[PDB]
């Protein structure tokens, strides 16, 4: 009953930790970004490789902290900061800067939040025109091996909701991920190799198990 | 240093063949679990 | 104590005391009526799909790591089944695989016969992309290796990892049979259609892979035959395509 | 120059023997007619 | 076509088409209630008596006259059955003997397996007394001889007289089986308690003797194994002892 | 898995899973009562006709074309059946033929066993008359030849024509069995009385001929026996003679 599929997988984990600033000279360090694939968190990856097709809902909680730079200016009296967290479905537009029009589009679901309150949280349905996600794919996209276009699940963008010419602060986000209502099909043998990259199944040859003294060896009874 | 059971195999007779056969022979072994098996306290795996 | 089976204009003979594995308990069938009811029109040829297609034989010797075949792309030149792979844009099918071999009572050996669904294989070098020609040769079996491979575009086909980074003793989780030469020399596996969509293209996607691996190697003595041939015969079952009208 | 069917036989595996056996082996073939068979227009036989 | 039997924490496997000999038509049983009703108190352990005790294997070669074992004194160091032989002063039991061997189809030979009740053996020299060490070594089989023995304290263990002054072809009057290598390689004999009193001491009296004699000697050819191992497994049945309270 | 049959003071043993050929679907029987009712008196001995008569064994080697026997004139010295051949002027009988051989599992070969009714054989030279001694030697089998014979009075006994000017592959039109050494080594053929008159003389007319022909020759390996013996056992059935009173 503790070996049920739901108790084995319905558990939370930190999957991404990014940093983003209020003012900078880089314009890519002004927002935080993460493509959502289930092959780049090594926590849940090996537990999912026991199965061939999976189907679940997704629940995401956010933990956000800030600090003021140690550059020059003290004596401030700042109000609490506001943060925007935008989810893009598979097939939506992608921003390029924090001042883009794409932060304001009516079809990207977004969350606004101010510090001191409870941490924010939203839930995602099973978003696939297919009938299940695919942990394994033996074939081509149309041409990249192993990758198909049915495992698109979206992206996450975070920025500050300041006005104009803000004060210099730097923020950090932790994204916590959790699957719900999980169903699996076609079990597979476990991975007896260390993972090399986050896209393929490539590996180096490793031994089957560890050695002992002889085929008759049994350690002494205490 | 075990406090566990063990299994051993012993030659009772030895292998008898006719003429024109291979010399050596092999045994293989399969393990599984019976119907009653309980597990508790999900943890991290010590393999990766 | 011989049963003979006919499909179309094909006839093979088996032993009626053979033991059959259905893959996950599921026979093949057609998708019923109304999952895509409005305009998605299906059809089935049924005529020259249900007949036995016999591949060639492979030679088993003392040093043979194994053989594998991609399904489909191994029936792409087999007559009318390879014809509908060209004309139709979508399709699905199930299969029945017979594997047979001819040996004496003075030989010994042991085979594993397994059908691995979506056997995604890794490249020989770590930071590389696998080529499609190193995955399949069509009707000709590829070969595993008894040592670790190198070069570029090669599949890391050491037999202990089975090209998948898993332990080869654990492929019993898949539909499988054992062939032990001091007992039966036949194996039959029925394989339904398994995918995450109801129909799909047949040149871009490999559904499953048939693998044959010797665990106990073949050995013989003085004037016996130094080889044993293995024969694979495939019958497509309940195949179905998109409508063209 | 036939317009008829044909039958062929192929080595799938090869023959495996133990020690102390003869080398070569043989296949024989038998032909007969099934139940439905029709013949018409009795003529002379071209054999004598 | 394999049956597996469990007694306690022991498991062996036999063929279910084996043929069983019950000795004189009598299964083992306990002495009922009231042949000694007043103060003679019996008891039974039942716990680590019914389990298989496997002796070692003996090697059968071209020149092997035979082997024999005294029952009991062959189970006197076998765990808990040897324990109750020390603590209790009287006792009785029945037995089940499995005899097995492993051979190919290129070997030939023929064994006789017989259980001889009260096999009183004679000394090698005529005017002499047999020593007890020349009768038994415990778990280790003694050996017959293919020629007439000499010296002092030796048992006249020529195999044609079986150490008893009788003709060896006539031991079929006792409970016996034949093992013919071109057929079965297993034998099972069930042996009840046979004595002229209901209970007795277990160090002074040998109840019966298990003998194994090859009539047709073992022969083989070029690269076969030059030996065949024989394995004996004993299960005590319905054992019973005197009371200690 | 052995059946034992007794006729008179004869006993042989066969396998009870043997397969029996009755020649044209007809068991032997006596001619009923009244085809010759008035003065033609029949009688039957029945006493030492129904018993097994075992001929000698023939040796099968690598180069053996075949053997044949004429029935009767092969039982003319076999005791009481040869006695009534002398005293009585007319007679008829049916037969049961058992053919058996003893081989190992390291031999190979294939025999045809056929009973040819009125096997009229031709002479070696074209313008000649066959002698009676070149047709039969009695109990001793004659031999075919692997090449074409010559001389005078010889039978043209090339095995491909079977001495009859026919193709030897077509003798399956007659009552026959195959003996294949990797399978059974026994054959039984029941043969009724077949003639164009109800009774006839037994020295002038040969009713049928038993032939044994190896199509696949016998072969063996290193230390096996270089020969296989074949054994023929004949039981006369429902024999009948003219009256003498």
């Amino acid at each position: 009953s503790e070996s049920s599929i739901e108790n084995f997988l319905c558990r939370s984990a930190c999957v991404y930790m990014g940093e983003y600033h209020t003012t900078n000279t880089d314009t890519s360090k002004l927002f935080a970004s993460w493509t959502i694939n289930a092959r780049r968190m090594v926590q849940m990856r090996r537990k999912l490789e026991l199965f061939t097709y999976v189907r679940f809902d997704m629940e995401v909680t956010f933990v956000i902290t800030s600090k003021q730079d140690q550059g020059t200016q003290l004596g401030q009296d700042m109000p609490p900061l506001t943060h925007q967290i935008m989810y893009i479905p598979p097939g939506g537009p992608i921003p390029k800067s924090v001042t883009d029009y794409t932060w304001q589009t009516s079809t990207n679901p977004s969350i606004f939040w101010t510090e001191g309150n409870a941490p924010p949280r939203m839930s995602i349905p099973f978003i696939s025109i297919g009938n299940a996600y695919s942990n394994f794919y033996d074939g081509w996209s149309h041409g990249v091996y192993g990758y198909n276009t049915l495992n698109h699940m979206g992206q996450i963008y975070v920025r500050h909701v300041n006005g104009s010419s803000p004060l210099p602060m730097t923020s950090t986000v932790r994204m916590y991920f959790k699957p719900k209502h999980v169903k699996v099909w076609v079990p597979r043998p476990p991975r007896l190799c260390q993972y090399k990259n986050a896209s393929t199944v490539n590996f180096t040859p490793t031994n089957i198990t560890e050695k002992r003294q002889s085929i008759n060896y049994i350690p002494e009874t205490v | 240093y075990t406090s566990a059971g063990n299994v051993t195999c012993w030659y009772q007779t030895g292998i008898v063949v006719p003429a024109g056969t291979p010399t050596s022979c092999s045994i293989m072994c399969f393990v599984s679990a019976c119907n009653d098996f309980s597990v508790r306290l999900l943890k991290d795996t010590p393999f990766i | 104590r011989v049963r003979s089976i006919t499909l179309g204009n094909s006839t093979i003979t088996t032993q009626e005391s053979a033991n059959v594995v259905v893959a996950y308990g599921r026979w093949p069938e057609y998708l019923k009526d109304n999952e895509a009811t409005a305009e998605d029109q299906p059809t089935q040829p049924d005529v020259a799909t249900c007949r036995f297609y016999t591949l060639e034989s492979v030679t088993w010797e003392r040093d043979s790591p194994g053989w594998w075949w991609k399904f489909p792309d191994a029936l792409k030149d087999m007559g009318l089944f390879g014809q509908n792979m060209y004309y139709h844009y979508l399709g699905r099918a199930g299969y029945t695989i017979h594997v047979q071999c001819n040996a004496s009572k003075f030989h010994q050996g042991c085979l594993m016969v397994v059908c691995v669904p979506e056997a995604e294989m890794g490249c020989s070098q770590v930071d590389g992309t696998v080529n499609e020609h190193s995955l399949s040769e069509g009707e000709t079996a590829k070969k595993f290796a008894s040592t670790s491979t190198n070069g570029t575009n090669t599949v890391q086909s050491i037999v202990t990892n089975a090209g998948m980074g898993v332990g080869v003793g654990n492929l019993t989780i898949f539909p499988h049979q054992w062939i032990n030469l001091r007992t039966n020399n036949c194996a039959t596996i029925v394989m339904p259609y398994i995918n995450n969509v109801p129909m799909d293209n047949m040149f871009r996607h490999h559904n499953f892979t048939l693998m044959i691996i010797p665990f106990v190697p073949l050995d013989y003595s003085s004037d016996s035959s130094t080889y044993v041939p293995i024969t694979v015969t495939v019958a497509p079952m309940c195949a179905e395509y998109n409508g063209l009208r």
